[PDB]
């Protein structure tokens, strides 16, 4: 034993226990989800209201990269911010050299290689976040989810955090009941519902809902936060479904 | 060949009274035979009851004033909000100017 | 990041042993047998092509390697370590000699350069020693034919004949009885094949044996004519057919 | 600076160096000693660009003194001259070379022989019976070529040196304000206080 | 236990013990309170002395004309982080002629602290900070943890016995937020809040430290007889 | 991080010893014995090759005695590969000195330089020390014939006669018994071989198990000659002294 | 580069590496320093376990740093060479930049500073050496004697000893050395230095080295016979 | 082993806490601040009678208006003093004025936590920095290896510190004269010292606006010791 | 026992970290196979999409390194992509420097050398992957070269990698023992793919749908992967005889 004391050490199984321990920090975090729709993507996150003293709608969790990519994550929030800062540098250098905005699959690998690099040495710690991200590019809509190991895949729907099992089950129903697809406005409503349903795992404290979206028709392929009437409409739809 | 220096004209005048001091300067800014501005402030209140004007090449003048104003701010931070005396400001400005001994600020300065 | 292993990984133990070198020598012991014999008019180096799978094309894996036109090398131990040493040995022969003096290095000095590289992996920060022993055969104008062994420590010794790896103890005894100072190259090849048969279990033929010589100049392998002083490489790798022909007179 | 002369006789080496230092159009000093003792039996005179001369001389002095302490032994004049030459040959291809010409007068205690080395700022070394730098040789070498013997006494060497200085004082346009003369022999280094 | 030797090591449950130990240094520190209305933002800090001959350690640091903070924990780490804020505020002014937004200042502190939690050799910061400021979007209050977590709040408290002041502010939330255009009443609420964290000792003239920033009020610190008004 | 795997090669023991230096000396005590004897008219270097083979090419082999320049040679005891690193550095240092001063390097100055390199590996860098002990045999015009030794600690001392490697305790006692100040090279040759013949772990001392060298003013008039003995010449001197 | 912190504090507030360096000094041969009214004498032990030594060429225990200052030591021999070289370089560097030779106090302060630096720098261990630095300041006739140690602390001494069995010879010096009236002559100062070493040395043959330093760069090392005469006279007075 | 910059479970840096233990083993140093000046006094603690005690330099001048006393691993203090002197004189070069005592102390304390894997360990010495400036008058600061510095009316550091500090608690008042402070340092030093206090094993110093920083002669201190003995025998 | 944590020798002369990297290779539970035709080289690999929420088009362990070279990986996807990115960069750099397309065997050797360095240098860990490079080389023809975490590499007539590699290997061995040739004697690549799939079915004892397989094909001057519909056409032909 002692294989789990240092990062980048293979156990006799062929496992990197330090990365597996980073996953435990992710599982401890709040619930965040992603939904791929007809011409875009929708992101949503659970924000735990620890106290009344928290200013509503101020502690924003979802982050934009470039102008067409949205990023959300569960786990150690600072680690997520660090990853998004790098993502922004990667996106800027891509656009600097190649002119066009970074494609989502290209962007996904840039994050993937960076996270994977933090599993190669004992002088660094793996990332304590799973990141859900995506947007619209020339080839259409893309949704990705990235783990502490650097592993990522494309998704129809994605979920991570403490209420991921509940969320995943809900996402699987949408995939089955909508093979032709889901609209952007529908996806926002469904996203609200799923976060509310996933809140049963964090039912002690009440929470604040935060949603964002990129859609070719609804937002011109740019990342925007869901605000005001459209947000309230989604909250009402979500509250109606739990009762 | 690129000439990093220019001449923005202008004239300044400082006179020390018995219990007062004045620092005056014209507001005209020029290149060659053209007027850039009829009113471009050249004498500045830098805080701590000190006034300053860096006359000559305006870009170097604005840079020096900006750096001195900054030096006053950090003097407060580093030394418990102590007032920067005029003699101390003068010595500080010498070191700001001599840092570019081999690529000088092209200005005549008065405080 | 940064390589933060700036300290030695090989150190003296209380008994005066350098553990990592000893363990590297143990890895060499597990390796497939290879040998070298020096004749009056040449040198021969040989080993078994231990194929990991019958689907693998063992011709693509070269255990015997040309370092210079007149110098060749074979090993026992860890193959990957050998491969990178050959790359470095080929390069250092140019950078530290040919680009200075306009000619290829003599065997002993190329051996000295390879030895140095292996010594540094025994003392430098954040590295383990190379897990190979090399046998380097070669010829040069002023020293004639020569055969050298290089160990993981960086130590090297000249041999009339020797063997390393799996069945080296038995093979060295076999060579002591057969070797003399009047051997012709063909006699040395014959003895090499006899010695190597004892350590091989399975198939014993030109396709499972790798054998090369340092002998006469080969003007047919030079690739060009017109310069009298350039007469061709003395290193030559024996073909599968050439080995089988000598196995009938075995 | 301007004038430095050297002559190796039977049992000693004699160095003569001018006393003048000029800034602009004014002679600031007429008693300047253009020399440094490198070791008890080795003296170096110097001439070249302002500042560089003393700087280089003192740097060499420090290095030889460091060697002397480390080994508890005096380097031979030949060894010192080679060290100096290498430093100048090193310097000529530097970003800003040291523009200094030197004469090294030493008495080798091992061989019991005086030795004079002439080295210019490029690192051009020659061992000579007599030598000079700059224009000094143009006026003086004809006299030295005529009068010099290798078996000369120190007193005869000084007389021949006086004749050289007199010729310089007659035919040179520049006033170099006389010379300081120093003798290097088996007993060490001493200055001739009346010349 | 076996996983607290350095910051680069997760525990089997996904915890970072060195960061948690740094968090512990804040709890040992003296109490400090932060609260704001829509016009002003206030810091109140209980300063701690070594003994009766010693001075009371300063808790509040000015970062710019419109921004500053109070500290709890390792004071030298607060000096490093406040120096960084001063530079960032100053970079914004010199390059963009722009006062640094309080929210962006929090993001910069988060990222600086984070780098110390993921690399070998270094250590986490051992201090907690309460940043107040007035920018283009009004008054703000931030809470900084050396884990990297930064939170925008109406009011809060950090340090020893800070739970008492935090509960008080949670009750008073609806009252003190409405104290607009009245700096003295907002400070009173802060002094009353920090009083809920006191035991044995009380607020004296060289014990109490107060700072305020607002609409037409530069960041200013009050110490000595300047706070006798509020005792 | 990496700290976990650091052996810390440059630290003191509680007793004030350097672990790695002591263990390096333990390694050297198993190496073939090398002996140096200084006489009035020259120096002798004798050394024993370790358990050789009949198939070793002796005439082209060199594991013990190395030439640093025309005036200075060394006998090696320890890791040969480590010794060659240091030997090449010493050869360069000698040439640097010659280029700078136009004189051959004094023996002690070369010895001090190599000993300082060894010292450095015991105080900084975190690397293992060189597992080598040298016997320096040399001549210069200041001190004449000189013998020195250096060990992994970087400490060096001068000697009239000295041994390194295996059985130095026994060897040093035998040398201390028969050595005299007015001794000559031919006598010193005999003493060196007789000492090896008694201290050797082998059954008998033969030509193929030895390396031998002399530094003589036995060169035509005031100059010094280095003689690295050939296998046949070692065989002859063994018969001459009456060992075989 | 190798940055590992080797010299660090322990729970009880000790830096063990520095303390173990003092143990290396304890192992080293004995060195003693005694200053008279117009001189300083440095005595050094030579262990007689090493015979067949060439005493002409073997590194002497007392080293000249400049023409007016000397340095002796106890501890690791190889370590002492590094300090001596640095000291010698600094001595010439001072003469070059300030145009005066170093004072004995300055040279000591420099060597002590080097030793201190090696107790809080990464990747290095402390020097296993304590030094005795003696001499006369330029144009001064007051004797100077200083001591340094691995930690980097230094101080001036009327008389001091370091190395193995230094506890015994310090005991001797403390009862024999009078401050109100120090050894008035060179003879008395050397005699007291030899006497102090005879408490520890064993045989008074080639085991004792003596170096006398007088004002104005007057430094000389006594020979075997000269020292042997002191050894003879001391014991003949003792037989009573 | 373990990191040099490691936090303990209680939230303290191991190395900083261990360096404080080294300072407890150091010789006593006391400082008392008054409106007429600040007095600094130290225990020399010579290890042997042959050691010339006047070479023990545990009180040091930083500038004309700032003095400094030390306790602990005194060799570590030399680079701190060198930095302090450089900082003081450099500020005079940049601003044509004396530097504030607090600003000088802050500059010294900025070195403290510059250790890791910069120097390899914290300093093993504490400093009492005493001085005068026009803004805040006579001041006394205690500079620790933690990077923290407290201002004090009176302070003792070293082996007899907690006993001396309790004594300074009772004796100090805001109307102390310079002469009264001098005797008070001598009194408390004599109390905590192992050996008997005299002019050779103890040293006094002070900083006044007029005369600046001055280390006291052994003859001057001897009289103050004799004056102390008589006034204690007076009741 | 720190000789098991970093790449230094154990007393037995072994490198345990290298051996454990070999074990990580089978973590995905996927089997791959490579064979050579006359004019082509075919590589097939099992495809497993266990989650319904996954986009199955993005799940792949076959990579287009250059136009001529394809690579299939056995091991976790992060290390696989690390190796893929490096191989692409090396292949592009080679072409720029030396003026011709990097051969399959030369790239394999280069990646093998990089792997060797991780086994010798302590600060770098081995990648837990086995890399099978395929092409139709302009000099050597159809080519299969495979690299592992030990830094070992060799050319192959055919090969198999994964948990059930032995079953596939023996199946292939037996076929080449019959035919007595070093390749699949077939003109079209379509039929070589059919052979590859058929013999994987026989060896593993499992049937495949279009979504259960992943196929890569190398021809002269291009390497390409097959779509699900291309694979379906391949599966239909197999079933109809
Ligand atoms: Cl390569």
């Amino acid at each position: 034993t002692g294989y789990d004391l240092s990062n980048s050490v293979f156990s006799p199984d062929g496992r990197n226990f330090q990365v597996e321990y980073a996953v435990k920090a992710v599982e401890n975090g709040t619930t965040s989800i992603g939904i791929k729709c007809n011409d875009g993507v929708v992101f949503a996150v659970e924000k735990l209201i620890t106290s009344k003293l928290l200013v509503p709608q101020k502690n924003v969790k979802i982050q934009v990269v470039d102008r067409h990519i949205g990023c959300v994550y569960s786990g150690l929030i600072p680690d997520g911010r660090h990853l998004v800062n790098r993502g922004r540098e990667e996106a800027a250098s891509f656009k600097k050299l190649y002119k066009t905005p970074i494609p989502i699959p290209a962007f996904a690998d840039r994050l993937g290689q960076y996270v994977q690099a933090h599993t190669l040495y004992n002088s660094v710690r793996p990332f304590g976040v799973s990141t859900i991200f995506g947007g619209v590019d020339k080839n259409g809509a893309h949704l990705y989810m990235l783990e502490p190991s650097g592993s990522y895949w494309g998704y129809k729907g994605a979920a991570t955090g403490k209420g991921r099992q509940s969320a995943k089950a809900e996402l699987e129903k949408l995939v089955d009941h909508h093979p032709e697809g889901l609209s952007a406005r529908e996806a926002v409503k469904q996203a609200a519902k799923i976060i509310y349903l996933a809140h049963e795992d964090n039912k002690e404290k009440d929470f604040e809902l935060e949603i964002s979206w990129c859609s070719l028709s609804e937002t011109n392929g740019l990342h925007k936060f869901v605000k005001g009437d459209l947000l309230q409409e989604a909250i009402d739809f979500a509250q109606k479904e739990i009762n | 060949q690129f000439n990093p220096y220019g001449d923005n004209g202008g004239t300044i005048l400082g006179i020390a009274g018995e219990d007062f001091a004045v620092l005056a300067g014209d507001t005209r800014n020029i290149t060659d035979y053209s007027i850039n501005s009829r009113y471009e402030p050249k004498v500045f209140d830098c805080g701590d009851n000190i006034v300053m004007s860096a006359n000559g090449f305006a870009a170097d003048g604005d840079a020096l004033v900006k750096r001195f104003k900054n030096s006053v701010k950090w003097y407060h931070f580093d030394h418990n909000d102590k007032k920067l005396s005029i003699n101390s400001a003068a010595r500080n400005i010498q070191h700001l100017l001599y840092s570019r001994r081999f690529f000088p600020y092209y200005v005549y300065n008065i405080i | 990041m940064t390589d933060r292993y700036s300290f030695s990984l090989t150190t003296f133990s209380p008994s005066g042993k350098l553990g990592q070198i000893d363990y590297a020598l143990t890895a060499v012991k597990q390796g497939v047998t290879s040998l070298g014999i020096k004749a009056t008019n040449g040198v021969v180096i040989a080993t078994e092509k231990k194929s990991s799978s019958p689907l693998a094309m063992s011709e693509t894996l070269s255990k015997v390697s040309l370092l210079t036109p007149d110098i060749g090398a074979v090993y026992s131990g860890m193959g990957p370590d050998y491969r990178v040493l050959v790359d470095k040995s080929r390069k250092v022969a140019h950078t530290s000699y040919k680009r200075i003096y306009g000619e290829y290095p003599p065997t002993k000095l190329l051996v000295s350069e390879v030895a140095k590289i292996m010594q540094e992996a025994t003392q430098s920060g954040g590295v383990r020693p190379f897990g190979v022993s090399l046998l380097i055969a070669g010829h040069d104008e002023f020293n004639g034919f020569s055969l050298y062994q290089v160990d993981p420590s960086g130590s090297y010794f000249p041999w009339k004949a020797t063997a390393i790896g799996k069945g080296s103890v038995a093979a060295k005894t076999f060579l002591e009885k057969r070797w003399n100072d009047e051997l012709e190259l063909e006699d040395a090849i014959h003895i090499a094949l006899l010695t190597l048969k004892e350590s091989v279990e399975g198939e014993f033929n030109g396709d499972t044996i790798e054998l090369a010589i340092i002998g006469d100049e080969n003007p047919d392998l030079l690739g060009y004519t017109g310069i009298p002083t350039d007469k061709g490489p003395r290193f030559r790798k024996l073909t599968s057919q050439e080995i089988n022909d000598r196995l009938e007179a075995l | 600076m301007d004038i430095i002369l050297g002559i190796r006789v039977q049992d000693s080496v004699i160095l003569a160096s001018s006393k003048a230092v000029t800034r602009g159009i004014s002679v600031l000093k007429d008693s300047d000693d253009k020399t440094r003792q490198l070791s008890p039996h080795t003296l170096m005179s110097f001439a070249g660009e302002a500042g560089d001369t003393v700087q280089f001389a003192e740097y060499i002095q420090a290095n030889i003194q460091l060697y002397s302490i480390r080994e508890d032994y005096e380097l031979s004049p030949q060894a010192v001259s080679s060290f100096v030459r290498q430093e100048l040959a090193k310097s000529i291809r530097s970003r800003r070379p040291y523009q200094v010409n030197v004469l090294i007068g030493g008495y080798d205690k091992k061989k019991n022989k005086p030795e004079l080395y002439q080295i210019d700022y490029l690192g051009t070394k020659v061992e000579l019976p007599y030598g000079a730098h700059g224009y000094s040789g143009f006026y003086t070498f004809s006299l030295l070529d005529h009068h010099y013997r290798p078996d000369m006494t120190t007193e005869e060497g000084l007389d021949l040196l006086k004749l050289c200085v007199q010729e310089l004082e007659k035919r040179m346009p520049m006033d170099f304000k006389g010379v300081i003369v120093k003798i290097v022999d088996k007993d060490g280094i001493r200055q001739v206080d009346d010349f | 236990n076996n996983y607290d030797g350095d910051t680069v090591t997760f525990s089997p449950t996904g915890r970072l013990f060195q960061v948690e130990y740094a968090l512990e240094a804040i709890k040992q520190g003296s109490v400090t309170v932060g609260l704001r209305s829509n016009t002003h933002a206030v810091l109140v800090a209980l300063k701690r002395n070594a003994d009766e001959l010693s001075s009371y350690q300063k808790k509040i640091i000015k970062c710019d004309e419109h921004m500053g903070l109070s500290l709890a924990g390792l004071a030298p780490d607060a000096r490093v982080l406040s120096n960084y804020l001063r530079q960032q505020c100053n970079y914004s002014s010199l390059v963009f002629n722009r006062k640094l937004a309080v929210e962006r200042a929090g993001h910069l502190l988060c990222d600086k602290a984070q780098k110390n939690t993921q690399s070998y050799g270094g250590r986490p910061y051992g201090v907690g900070l309460l940043i107040i400021g007035y920018d283009k979007s009004g008054a703000h209050l931030l809470e900084f943890q050396p884990s990297g977590n930064v939170t925008e709040l109406y009011g809060t408290a950090i340090g020893a016995r800070s739970q008492g002041a935090k509960t008080y502010l949670e009750r008073t939330l609806d009252t003190f937020i409405k104290i607009d255009g009245n700096p003295d009443e907002l400070i009173k609420a802060g002094v009353e809040a920090i009083s809920q964290s006191l035991r044995d000792e009380s607020l004296t003239v060289d014990n109490l430290s107060i700072a305020i920033v607002g609409k037409d009020t530069p960041f200013t610190i009050y110490d000595g007889e300047a706070v006798a008004k509020y005792i | 991080g990496s700290r976990r795997y650091d052996s810390r090669t440059t630290i003191f023991s509680p007793e004030g010893r350097l672990y790695q230096v002591e263990y390096a000396l333990e390694s050297i005590s198993h190496a073939g014995t090398a002996i140096g004897i200084m006489a009035s008219d020259g120096i002798v270097l004798a050394a024993e090759r370790k358990v050789t083979s009949t198939l070793l090419e002796q005439d082209t082999s060199t594991e013990k005695l190395y030439k640093l320049n025309d005036k200075i040679a060394v006998a090696v005891a320890g890791l040969t590969a480590d010794a060659e690193i240091l030997i090449n550095t010493a050869r360069i240092h000698a040439q640097n000195y010659l280029k700078t001063y136009n004189e051959d390097i004094p023996v002690e100055i070369l010895v001090r330089r190599l000993s300082d390199i060894k010292q450095g590996y015991t105080q900084h860098g975190g690397l293992r020390p060189f597992g080598v002990s040298f016997i320096y045999a040399g001549y210069d015009d200041r001190y004449g014939y000189q013998l020195y030794t250096s060990n992994p600690s970087g400490n060096y001392t001068g000697w009239k006669a000295i041994s390194v490697g295996a059985n130095t305790s026994a060897a040093q006692t035998l040398l201390q018994m028969d050595y005299k100040d007015d001794m000559k090279v031919d006598d010193a040759i005999e003493l060196a071989l007789k000492t090896l013949s008694k201290t050797t772990d082998s059954s008998a001392l033969t030509y193929d198990r030895l390396e031998f060298a002399t530094i003589r003013k036995g060169a035509n008039d005031g100059e010094v000659y280095q003689k690295i003995f050939k296998p046949q010449e070692i065989k002859d001197i063994l018969v001459k002294t009456g060992i075989t | 580069g190798y940055d590992r912190a080797l010299s660090i504090f322990s729970p009880d507030g000790h830096i063990f590496q520095v303390e173990y360096a003092l143990e290396a000094v304890k192992r080293g041969t004995c060195a003693v320093g005694v200053k008279g009214k117009n001189c300083v004498v440095l005595g050094c032990e030579r262990r007689s376990t090493l015979k067949l030594q060439d005493t002409r060429i073997t590194p002497s225990k007392v080293s000249k740093i400049d023409s007016h200052v000397v340095l002796s030591f106890s501890g690791l021999n190889a370590d002492s060479r590094i300090l001596i070289e640095k000291a010698r370089v600094e001595a010439q560097s001072h003469r070059l930049t300030l145009e005066d030779p170093v004072t004995v106090e300055y040279l000591t302060r420099y060597v002590a500073g080097v030793q201190q630096r090696y107790t809080q720098s990464g990747g290095v261990r402390p020097f296993g050496v304590s030094t005795l630095i003696a001499g006369f300041d330029p144009r001064d006739d007051e004797p100077k004697l200083y001591q340094t140690e691995p930690s980097g602390i230094y101080s001036s001494w009327s008389a001091q000893t370091i190395g193995r069995n230094s506890k015994t010879v310090r005991e001797f010096l403390e009862k024999n050395y009078d401050r109100k009236e120090p050894p008035a002559t060179v003879e008395e100062c050397v005699k007291l230095t030899v006497r102090s070493l005879l408490e520890v040395v064993q045989t008074g043959a080639k085991n004792i080295e003596i170096t006398v330093v007088k004002p104005d760069s007057d430094i000389v090392a006594l020979s075997s016979e000269e020292i042997n005469q002191y050894v003879t006279q001391i014991e003949q007075e003792k037989q009573e | 082993d373990r990191g040099v910059s490691t936090f303990s479970p209680e939230g303290r840096l191991f190395q900083v806490e261990y360096s404080l233990e080294a300072i407890k083993l150091g010789s006593t140093a006391i400082g008392i601040a008054t409106k007429e000046g600040v007095v600094l006094g130290v225990e020399k603690r010579a290890t042997s009678p042959l050691l010339e005690s006047d070479s023990i330099e545990k009180i040091v001048e930083i500038d004309r208006h700032i003095g400094c006393a030390m306790s602990g691993l005194t060799a570590d203090a030399r680079s701190m003093i060198e930095h302090a002197r450089t900082a003081a004189v450099t500020h005079n070069l940049y601003y044509d004025e004396d530097i504030n005592v607090e600003s000088l102390t802050q500059s010294v304390c900025d070195l403290a936590l510059r250790f890791g894997e910069l120097m390899s360990r914290p300093f093993g010495v504490a400093l009492l920095i005493a001085g005068h400036d026009a803004d805040d008058g006579y001041q006394l600061f205690h500079a620790e290896p933690s990077g923290t510095f407290y201002r004090y009316n009176a302070k003792a550091i070293g082996s007899g510190s907690e006993g001396a500090q309790a004594e300074l608690l009772n004796e100090w008042h805001s109307s102390l004269t310079l002469k009264e402070a001098e005797l008070l340092v001598l009194k408390i030093l004599k109390q905590v010292m192992e050996e008997k206090l005299d002019e050779n094993n103890a040293q006094l110093s002070c900083i006044t606006k007029q005369d600046g920083f001055k280390i006291y002669d052994n003859e001057k201190t001897a009289e103050l010791i004799k004056e102390l003995k008589e006034k204690e025998a007076a009741e | 026992g720190y000789d098991r944590h970093i790449t230094i020798f154990s007393p037995e002369g072994r490198l345990y970290q290298v051996e454990y990297a070999f074990k990580a290779t089978n973590q995905t539970n996927i089997n791959s196979l490579a064979v050579r035709g006359k004019d082509c080289t075919v590589v097939i690999s099992q495809k497993k999409v266990p989650d319904k929420l996954l986009d199955p088009t993005t799940v792949s362990y076959i990579f287009c390194i250059s136009r001529t070279i394809g690579m299939v990986v056995n091991g976790p996807i992060p290390d696989a992509r690390n190796a893929a990115l490096r191989a692409k960069a090396e292949a592009a750099e080679f072409r720029y420097k030396y003026g011709y397309d990097m051969p399959c065997d030369v790239l394999a050797k280069r990646m093998a050398n990089l792997s060797q360095i991780y086994t010798q240098r302590a600060y770098m860990r081995p990648l837990g992957v086995i890399l099978t490079f395929v092409s139709v080389d302009e000099e050597l023809g159809p080519s299969i070269y495979k690299t592992d975490p030990a830094g070992y590499y060799v050319g192959y007539k055919a090969t198999a990698t994964g948990p059930k590699q032995q079953e596939i290997t023996t199946n292939l061995e037996n076929h080449f023992k019959k035919s007595k040739i070093d390749h699949i004697n077939e003109e079209s690549w379509e039929k070589v793919v059919e052979f590859a799939i058929t013999h994987m079915i026989d060896a593993l004892g499992t049937e495949f749908s279009k979504n259960d397989l992943e196929v890569g094909v190398a021809t002269k001057d291009k390497f390409f992967t097959l779509s699900a519909e291309n694979i379906e056409e391949r599966l239909v032909a197999i079933a109809e005889q």
